[PDB]
DNA sequence: CTGGAGAATCCCGGTGCCGAGGCCGCTCAATTGGTCGTAGACAGCTCTAGCACCGCTTAAACGCACGTACGCGCTGTCCCCCGCGTTTTAACCGCCAAGGGGATTACTCCCTAGTCTCCAGGCACGTGTCAGATATATACATCCTGT
DNA sequence: ACAGGATGTATATATCTGACACGTGCCTGGAGACTAGGGAGTAATCCCCTTGGCGGTTAAAACGCGGGGGACAGCGCGTACGTGCGTTTAAGCGGTGCTAGAGCTGTCTACGACCAATTGAGCGGCCTCGGCACCGGGATTCTCCAG
């Protein structure tokens, strides 16, 4: 007999997980490509230093955590569990970034 | 260099939210975190570029990026 | 067709060349100057009324 | 009997230029004074925090026009520069 | 009797006050030594920037059949540009009020 | 055939072949159509007259809805053109329309020539000679004609 | 006799206010309020009457802008009544609280 | 002492009106008056320690900008 | 002769669909949008100012 | 053979140095004067801010078992304190993680 | 060969005082070092802006400890001042 | 609601390493001691404005009653998200190579600080006149209930 | 949906009025000319680290499938909030009076910038070992499904 979890309990345990550890969550490698083609748009040919490619995604992984909180107290306040992208939206609005 | 936009995984995503504390997650997520990510960091490679080329060097530096974070009211520390 | 497109829809003979400012349909002058002299501030299009200051010329 | 300085003259000559007849509240003339000294702090003090961290004990037209592609957004910043570089070629000029 | 003297701000064919933006900048201690174009570029960007609030704000205040800007004429002229919004986003104009929009839900129908 | 820019080009250059205005001609660069050089005769009744002025035309992919940037490439003695022929007019810098042809703009440097622009004085020294003393002046204008002919 | 339906006075009421310029609190109980405040500080100081204009413009327009972000949060929820919810999530995503 | 009650029921639901609120619920008006509190709390101290760092026993208008500016709150039309 | 007549001055690619009421004179409505968003709040035929008042949709 | 050099920071019983800070306020191009106490002051204080963060992050090292401070123990540290968390609100800390916390409402019941 | 200073050897002095048998990553210092840069040019901003509106030329303690006021909240302000105060009275009486 | 199976989590032990920590030149930055010009402390005069009070109007806050529209709870459904196994992809680590460009040092020269003189732009002060607010009698659009 | 009554609402006219735009004396700060020195522009050189490439492992991404839980629509109820009207109440305005303190001026002294000489403490480099991450194995625990 296969064995299978209900849906939302490995959910929790990977938010225990994740808000334990450090490490970045997205790869650094397609990372620094994304960093590439869109700085490709103001000036060409450039050179990045890889700790300076470590500063953004730090700092962009930060602004998404903190973004996918508010999002979720929105979704929370909206009496749903589930995030959409309204919930994103009302959060970014209000806090003055669109 | 063209549409790296999609290296930015359902999967990374989704453990970004976990981070977060996002019990369930809706399938059209992606695409404007995607697009919030995107507006993000032109935001802030602008600023850094334009220390860089200021400063009349070809290659961006990690002290350029925490000055346009900074600039933003986002101040980023174990960078110098 | 063109020229059924660049004449008036009130007279048929004349080219459209003025506009009623707040309802925005296009007509002649004589044909729109006669209407508002008669006193009738009043639209074939949109019946919409109008006053000395609702109209001007308007060149290709 | 102090002597208290405003940019009231310039905003005025410079309304006269844009509407030539179009005057101007007296409260409103304390809201372009409180704009104008907000923008020259923002851009002074952008231009002397570049300067100290290029290593560089002078201001010149390069920091201040860094600073304008840093605090104006987009278009705005597109005419400010373009107004600049006009004005300081001019002034070179002559 | 060493020449005629002309004002800087004429030479550049600027309004604003080149040598007043120039005092300005060394009294307000931001750095040791200022250029001789900074004066005259910042000049330039504050004139263009007045010239815009100022074209707008009597655009707004002709629309309301008005011949005088205030307050109000001013706050609208911002808040309905964009990248003027953007840049004075932070920014309370006293007596400017609000602009006039409702969210479309609470529209009857 | 690819961009706007590029058709309208295409239609300035046509309508220079066909119907070009008095003492004035264009032509592209062979590699690059971007670049373009004009030949502009002296207005009449001028100290210009007699001159074969050379110009170069550097257009972008926004064409008509900007000014491009226009250089004298012979030597001139105008009070509104800089050491390096850098030219500052209403229609170049302050008052474009994307109306506007480059036979606009050339028949408008053509009445440059007849009526400088005092608010622009790009030469100073070619400014106060026209302002004082128009025989000299004249005089250095013949001497920028005979050397434009070479 | 004539009767409005709950809501059209409401709407009457959001274009007129949204129109004028004037101060939406009265100045007397303000400042007594602000005397108030400032005691807790330091006794028996004394205040500008453009000091306490100037106060008065910046909480309107706080609590102006305050307002707007909890009506988008009820209207967020489904809802057109605003709630003491609605405020403390506006104030919790704007980082206040 | 009790000043707070002079932000009357009626202010505050006009100070809704503006923002654009169509009906308030009966609970807000204490929420309000205690986040109005709060705020003039924030900048009424950073408004006093200018003043008397600058050795006066008057708060003025200037000093409130200050205070404001000083929480990314710019005020126009006050100096 | 008619397609130049009824395409727009400024552009030569697209039909005329606007008129600015300062200067009453005709272009097409996405020529005047650049114009405005760029900020050249300026008729491109005769060099008058404008608002985002001025100028609106015609058909033509 | 004028006197043992006492250092600034000794004088004041402090361990941080003052005559740096001194020197950057002089070089920093705050003011064109700097008075004697200001250093002292700056140092004082700079010193105290230190020691209650690095005591917050000691205490929480020694609370997950390890005898290093590492960026997750001073971002907890930093999260944790109300104070601390009001005077760093909009500070990243590189490596720093985020508090484990989960709204009630997500829990199972 | 540049030489580039920092804060870590009177952090490192500051931890030994604070917890003796605990030691710090070179990762962790780094960020003490930046948060001590960030609360130096905070504060001594805000000291020459308050020497700017009163129209003083010199930043004393007064300015110091105004800063401290504005900047740091409630009781971290009061301790702060506190061991500024005590700081410079032992260095007055030295 | 009460028990087993299973998967996940926690605890203990050995081990290897590489990063924290102590030690040694030495060089530059901190210290010490005069010197002097001046910025700031301080006393004194003033007269501006903030505080206090009183009386009258009336605009606004207050309180009550009603009804109805919206908040909220309950229910059904179905579809969209989640858990999982398998396969495919490319991230990642390790190594190697070329060189572009960042990081120094020297030299000089031109540009900006500092000073003295002067005169004209801008500031305080008056003043009349027109833009705008207000009161009033309209024409006209908008809501509400009965049809 | 339609139409007429009632109520805000837009409109044109006349009139006060007080704030703004213009004019004037004057005064002080900006312009002009000059001198001096050092900030930085330029050139030259060194070598660091950045980019590019290749290959093997394998961890993570992608795909698919089954199921079930939660988003959403719909319905009913009750209550609380908007609306209107009658009754306080005190905000607001004017007028007057008092004096505390902001603000300016003039004196004078301690104090911080500047300089030159001295030395010791922090930086760069360079060992060295133990805190910790990791791999193996045993004990404990949470959750699910059958009972
Ligand atoms: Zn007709
Ligand atoms: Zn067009
Ligand atoms: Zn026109």
């Amino acid at each position: 007999k296969p064995h299978r979890y209900r849906p939302g309990t490995v959910a929790l345990r990977e938010i225990r997980r994740y808000q334990k550890s450090t490490e970045l969550l997205i790869r650094k490698l397609p990372f620094q490509r994304l960093v590439r083609e869109i700085a490709q748009d103001f000036k060409t040919d450039l050179r990045f230093q890889s700790s300076a490619v470590m500063a953004l995604q730090e700092a962009c992984e930060a602004y998404l955590v903190g973004l996918f909180e508010d999002t979720n107290l929105c979704a929370i306040h909206a009496k749903r569990v589930t995030i959409m992208p309204k919930d994103i939206q009302l959060a970014r609005r209000i806090r003055g970034e669109r | 260099l063209r549409d790296n936009i999609q290296g930015i995984t359902k999967p990374a995503i989704r453990r970004l939210a976990r981070r977060g504390g996002v019990k369930r997650i809706s399938g059209l997520i992606y695409e404007e975190t995607r697009g919030v990510l995107k507006v993000f960091l032109e935001n802030v490679i602008r600023d850094a570029v334009t220390y860089t080329e200021h400063a009349k060097r070809k290659t961006v530096t990690a002290m350029d990026v925490v000055y346009a974070l900074k600039r933003q009211g986002r101040t980023l520390y174990g960078f110098g | 067709e063109y020229k059924a497109r660049l004449t008036c829809p009130c007279c048929n003979t004349r080219k459209k060349d003025a506009v009623l400012t707040k309802c925005f349909h296009v007509f002649c002058f004589e044909c729109v100057r006669g209407r508002y002299e008669a006193r009738q501030r009043k639209c074939p299009k949109c019946n919409a009324a109008f006053g000395a200051h609702d109209f001007h010329r308007i060149y290709i | 009997r102090s002597r208290k300085e405003s940019y009231s003259v310039y905003v005025y000559k410079v309304l006269k230029q844009v509407h030539p007849d179009t005057g101007i509240s007296s409260k409103a003339m304390g809201i372009m004074n409180s704009f104008v000294n907000d923008i020259f702090e923002r851009i002074a003090g952008e231009a002397s925090r570049l300067a100290h961290y290029n290593k560089r004990s002078t201001i010149t037209s390069r920091e201040i026009q860094t600073a304008v592609r840093l605090l104006l957004p987009g278009e705005l910043a597109k005419h400010a520069v373009s107004e600049g570089t006009k004005a300081v070629t001019c002034y070179t000029s002559a | 009797a060493r020449a005629k003297a002309k004002t800087r701000s004429s030479r550049a064919g600027l309004q604003f006050p080149v040598g007043r933006v120039h005092r300005l900048l060394r009294k307000g201690n931001y750095s040791e030594r200022v250029g001789a174009g900074a004066p005259v570029y910042l000049a330039a960007v504050l004139e263009y920037l007045t010239a815009e609030i100022l074209e707008l704000a009597g655009n707004a205040a002709r629309d309301n059949k008005k011949t005088r800007i205030i307050p109000r004429h001013l706050q609208l002229a911002i808040r309905n540009d964009e990248e003027l919004n953007k840049l004075l986003g932070r920014v309370t104009i006293a007596q400017g009020g609000v602009l006039p929009n409702i969210q479309a839900v609470l529209l009857p129908k | 055939m690819s961009t706007p820019a590029r058709r309208r080009l295409m239609r300035d250059f046509k309508r220079l072949q066909e119907d070009p205005p008095a003492g004035v001609s264009g032509a592209p660069s062979e590699n690059n159509i971007m670049v373009w050089n004009a030949v502009i005769f002296g207005p009449e009744g001028t100290p210009f007259e007699d001159g074969t002025f050379k110009l170069t035309i550097e257009f972008t992919e926004e064409y008509p809805n900007k000014p491009p940037t226009v250089r004298f490439v012979s030597k001139m003695f105008h009070p509104n053109v800089y050491a390096d022929g850098s030219i500052c007019l209403d229609i170049l810098q302050n008052r474009w329309s994307p109306t506007y042809d480059v036979s606009s703009i050339l028949t408008s440097i053509q009445s440059l020539l007849d009526e400088p622009n005092p608010n622009s004085p790009a030469n100073s020294q070619a400014a106060q000679l026209y302002q004082e003393n128009k025989r000299e002046y004249e005089k250095r204008v013949s001497a920028i004609v005979e050397q434009s002919w070479r």
